[PDB]
RNA sequence: UCUGAGAGUUUGAUCCUGGCUCAGGAUUAACGCUGGCGGCAUGCCUAAUACAUGCAAGUCGAUCGAAAGUAGUAAUACUUUAGAGGCGAACGGGUGAGUAACACGUAUCCAAUCUACCUUAUAAUGGGGGAUAACUAGUUGAAAGACUAGCUAAUACCGCAUAAGAACUUUGGUUCGAAUCAAAGUUGAAAGGACCUGCAAGGGUUCGUUAUUUGAUGAGGGUGCGCCAUAUCAGCUAGUUGGUGGGGUAACGGCCUACCAAGGCAAUGACGUGUAGCUAUGCUGAGAAGUAGAAUAGCCACAAUGGGACUGAGACACGGCCCAUACUCCUACGGGAGGCAGCAGUAGGGAAUUUUUCACAAUGAGCGAAAGCUUGAUGGAGCAAUGCCGCGUGAACGAUGAAGGUCUUUAAGAUUGUAAAGUUCUUUUAUUUGGGAAGAAUGACUUUAGCAGGUAAUGGCUAGAGUUUGACUGUACCAUUUUGAAUAAGUGACGACUAACUAUGUGCCAGCAGUCGCGGUAAUACAUAGGUCGCAAGCGUUAUCCGGAUUUAUUGGGCGUAAAGCAAGCGCAGGCGGAUUGAAAAGUCUGGUGUUAAAGGCAGCUGCUUAACAGUUGUAUGCAUUGGAAAC
């Protein structure tokens, strides 16, 4: 909504972005491209998350781990 | 909200008209003093200008600098 | 009130009628708790007259509080 | 945790007790080795300075069943009033009232004695009292509220403890006395407790 | 609008929580909002509300929905990957007869009886065409319960990075499909419509132009309660047709019938 | 008693300069998973963007005329306000856009300032006139109202006279730019109300009016020093600078004006530009210091934008007045009404921060003599894991390890695990029944007695008893108060950095991460399973400032080869300097005094079951005067 236009890595395995969707971007850095220094986390308004992992819950939004 | 302002709102304008009545004959006074400087202008002024400087329309500092600016005239001749 | 909430505070303070609770003053005559009452005060006794003496009459709900404690019987003395 | 639920395996991962050791009783083997599984031949994959204190502020804390973030805020108290701090963060932590109930022979463990207090089975100046976490003074008395005096376990342990030296009661009528300070040679202790004051680093 | 939907997602939802006269459904076809309506009024209402109070400018769409694929059951294919990268040989050929089934799902058949391909290279590349059966050819129809026969394949022996092997897999698939010029599936429902047998002409009319199969009458022994086999790609429409023919007299009830073979003025449209 | 933690990384290996990250605390905080409970604390950082509706300061009949009512032929006792008049609306309450400057902070001076209302004493409260609202009448209209004639009253207004003391000018006493004290000329005061004693008589008593005299209060005014960055901002400035005369301000002054005259400030950073509420302080650090200036408190700033002015002691006024501008609302289109950066609340933005709440019980304010009235200040409630803190999901007996998972992958056995199965005890919390306080002995009212200048009395002050005020609360607390462990666990990591390991699937693919980097057929580094550890009703995740970091080095670094000694020289200003003596003491050293608010840091104490907390007892740099010391 601001000025500058960015770019962002994906985490998690999947994903659940095909184009046109609205996002939470957060601080971070990757070190594998150049410039990307931002974090898509999941469990937003609109992109769902890795529905298993429960060792890392916190991020990649997913539920409880499983009754 | 408010209730009584009107109240000062038609109050002032009457006083404020009689302020200016008392300020005009203030003027009319100087100005004949300062047509011409003698005794009987200077106590007209007094009589006229202390019940003035009395209530509060003008503070009696102001007072004492008008007549101590027309003794000094006074005094002049 | 300042303190506490369901635990009040009000010092006794010397202060003209003019302003805000906790704020401008001239001089700190004292404390009362209310939150216990056994006909007991924090007052100076010598301060709180040199207040009385240049006008600013304290609060209004502390008049009995001083005459139990036996100020407004030699604060009279002026009018005596 | 405040309530674990589960002591033993902290205590054979340890070599530890908070009694003088009543968590082996041969209900299968009896082995001294770490719990779970991850080999008996492996001990550790760090062992430096950091992991000793490390392991040393555990069996302390949990010698008490207090959590960190209160051992914190003892430990700044601790700072306001000066002296050998090594042996006062000692006599502080004694001072609670589980440890001197079961310094009374009122009850074996500070777990059972939270149980008892929390549930307003213990009277102290004439106050109810529901936690431990009181900050005792000397000369001050407990009572027991003798409509909870038919608690059996109290009973039957009352005569089956030992009483620490710096501490007395009547246990006929189950009330007793703070007289001073508890002392590092009569209480049953090893922990190196400088590397409890180092380790804590907030302060 | 991207943002103009959602405002008017965020609209709907309290519309929703408010007055209780319709439904809101959203597929990942495309991402559509498929709504309930009563005529073109329902919907002018709703598009009334939200611009005279959330100042939204929105133009409804048209329905757009998908078909499932099938084709000809092929002959050959020849999937070659050539290119020197990633620090490693890259190579793999593969030639496969693709046969789609009917009476059960997928299945992986495995031609290759010499070993000249190792069995672990085999797992992944499955999962590639099952990972290429949501995409087809043309557009990226639905693929469903298409059994897979590995006929023939050859690789590297210290090269052929086995990621290129599913690389390849979607590769070949497309060529060929190109060439089999697959039909289409079509979604085929039942309209159960009771009419009181005084204006079945206009409805009966209707149905014949929607591709239907109508020949008589079926009634519950007071009313008639009419099943056709109708296309979904035009009921939309017809459902506002119908509901004038009757003039708002007969409803009707959508249920899923199964998917059925298309004609070629279907799958004429299959592409611009 | 008090004051300082390291580790990883560039090379075959090593040293060194230098950079980055991790090991620490924290908030005006958010996100994902969850999820007992109390107290305290906190809750638009962005859009000073608009704002629906109601509420946000009124009061005085013991001030006045007019108008209704209760009962009473009349007089009347009381409740009311439409209006006049008096006081107060200039307080309190919020919000940080502009302002980089005597605005703020600090010590000060007003031989330049007013100070109603409160404190002190005093000359006193004399006498008349004309007034106009409401009301009555006539137009207009839906109300809205306004317009036009008539009558009224005062503490409203304007005159008549008396003055201690004041003001003003001449004469004489008199001062470290001016002031004291004498005689004289001049000149100006108002208004009554309630009550008592009296037949009337007058007098007294209470409020209050006017001229004073006192302090105090509050505000204003200029200066010392301190108080952001920028030289890719070199000259800025014309009421600007100064004399004279007048005007004016509350006073002093180009503050304004008429004439005359031409500097002021600057390289020690004007001026221009960018940013910004300042201060006590929050946080970090041992400190010098760095960071932000949320609550809270003081100051100024503005009140849709910009100009003005009246009112009053106090304004150029958060919700007074006029105009212009932008915006917005209603209208029977004649004309009107309006400003939530007051309290909640709505729109929008943003990732995001509360209910369109109960009462003046406590405190304060305004009026009133009081019964009292208004109080969106305030005291509360409620929401909000937003933070801090206590607090629970029980406790004690009970196998060669119940079943089973997992592992041993090879079973024999281990492990989950005294956890469980089972036995006993118990109810914080939960559910039910009862009692149920303090916060308020505050203010008045009425009966008693006393005190005082005083009287015939009535009124003011103190001592005594009774009337009561509680929104909160069925709160807290407890009670043979019923039942029964019953109603209550998560979240990150497990190669090393820094704590805890194994199996299965995955084959540089899917995938990981703050750092080193793992994965090309055995991954302890991916996914998952078991187990384990680090915190905890929270746990982790990103952003901010601090520590680590002597990584802007006064404390506490360098310039030969790693960045860095100008190409060299002459030198303005500045900075720094041979020895002896004297004088004062410009700083310094060292006393006293006054000033550095409250709250807050720190130490002791006290009541909150207890810690959290609150209160109290002290402490805290700096400034100016004053006396010593004269080594520098």
């Amino acid at each position: 909504t601001n000025g500058f236009e960015v770019l962002t890595y994906i985490p998690g395995e999947g994903h659940n972005l095909q184009e046109h969707s609205v996002t939470l971007l957060r601080g971070g850095r990757v070190k594998d491209l150049p410039g990307v220094r931002y974090h898509i986390v999941r469990g937003t308004l609109d992109t769902v998350g890795v529905e298993k992992r429960r060792q890392q819950r916190s991020a990649y939004g997913a539920k409880k781990p499983k009754a | 909200n408010i209730k009584s302002n009107e109240k000062r709102l038609r109050q002032n304008i009457k006083r404020n008209l009689n302020n200016k009545g008392q300020k005009t004959k203030l003027k009319t006074n100087v100005k004949n003093f300062h047509k011409e400087i003698n005794l009987d202008n200077l106590g007209n002024v007094y009589s006229q200008a202390d019940r003035l400087a009395r209530k509060g329309i003008i503070s009696t500092n102001r007072a004492r600098r008008l007549k101590s600016r027309n003794v000094a005239v006074l005094n002049k001749t | 009130r300042m303190g506490r909430v369901h635990y009040p505070t009000y010092r006794i303070v010397a202060v003209d009628s003019r302003v805000k609770r906790d704020g401008k003053y001239i001089a700190l005559i004292g404390h009362l708790n209310p939150a216990l009452k056994e006909n007991k005060c924090k007052i100076d006794e010598a301060v709180a007259l040199e207040w009385l003496n240049k006008g600013a009459k304290p609060t209004d709900t502390v008049r009995s509080l001083f005459s139990q404690t036996g100020l407004w019987k030699k604060f009279v003395e002026s009018k005596k | 945790m405040k309530y674990t639920g589960s002591i033993f395996k902290r205590s054979r991962r340890l070599g530890f007790s908070l009694l003088e050791n009543n968590k082996e009783f041969s209900k299968g083997k009896k082995r001294k080795t770490i719990p779970g599984q991850h080999g008996n031949r492996f001990r550790s994959s760090t062992m430096s300075g950091y992991a000793q204190q490390l392991q040393e502020k555990q069996r302390m804390q949990y010698m008490y069943g207090i959590t960190d973030k209160q051992f914190r805020r003892l430990f700044r108290l601790v700072l306001k009033q000066r002296g050998n701090l090594a042996v006062n963060l000692f006599r502080v932590l004694e001072s609670r009232l589980d440890n001197i109930v079961y310094r009374m022979g009122f009850a074996p463990t500070r777990r059972s004695a939270r149980q008892l207090v929390n549930h307003g089975h213990v009277l102290l100046n004439d106050r109810t009292v529901d936690t431990p976490s009181i900050i005792l003074n000397p000369g001050d008395k407990v009572r027991l509220k003798a409509k909870t005096i038919k608690i059996p376990i109290v009973k039957a342990a009352s005569e089956s403890g030992v009483v620490s030296p710096f501490v007395e009661t009547n246990n006929k009528t189950f009330e007793g006395t703070y007289v001073r300070f508890p002392e590092r040679s009569e209480l049953p202790a090893g922990i190196n407790e400088s590397y409890v004051v180092e380790w804590y680093k907030r302060l | 609008t991207k943002a103009d939907q959602e405002k008017m997602s965020i609209a709907l939802s309290k519309l929703a929580e408010e007055d209780p006269t319709f439904k809101t459904f959203t597929d990942p076809e495309t991402g559509q909002t498929i709504i309930a309506g009563m005529g073109e009024l329902h919907l002018d209402i709703l598009v009334d509300r939200m611009r005279r109070e959330f100042k939204v400018e929105v133009n409804v769409g048209a329905p757009q929905v998908s078909f499932r694929e099938t084709f000809n059951k092929e002959s050959e294919v020849e999937g070659k990957y050539i290119k020197q990268s990633g620090g490693r040989g890259q190579y793999g050929h593969v030639k496969i007869r693709f046969e789609p089934n009917k009476d059960k799902g997928f299945e992986f058949v495995d031609k290759i009886v010499g070993g000249r391909i190792p069995r672990e290279y085999i797992k992944p590349v499955q999962a590639g065409l099952e990972n290429a059966m949501a995409s087809g050819p043309l557009a990226g129809y639905p693929m469903i319960d298409i059994k897979a026969t590995l006929f023939d394949g050859s690789f590297h022996e210290v090269d052929s990075s086995e990621m290129a092997f599913k690389i390849a897999a979607s590769l070949a698939l497309k060529e060929a499909g190109k060439v089999c010029s697959p039909v289409l599936l079509e979604p085929i429902m039942a309209i159960e419509v009771t009419v009181p047998e005084q204006y079945f002409g206009d409805t009966m009319g209707d149905i014949s132009s929607r591709r239907g199969l109508i020949e008589g009458t079926e009634q519950r022994d007071n009313v008639q309660v009419i099943k056709a086999k109708v296309p979904l790609k035009e009921m939309f429409g017809y459902a506002t047709d119908l509901r004038s023919f009757s003039q708002g007299r007969g409803n009707y009830v959508m249920q899923f019938s199964h998917y059925a073979e298309t004609p070629k003025s279907v799958v004429n449209e299959i592409i611009a």
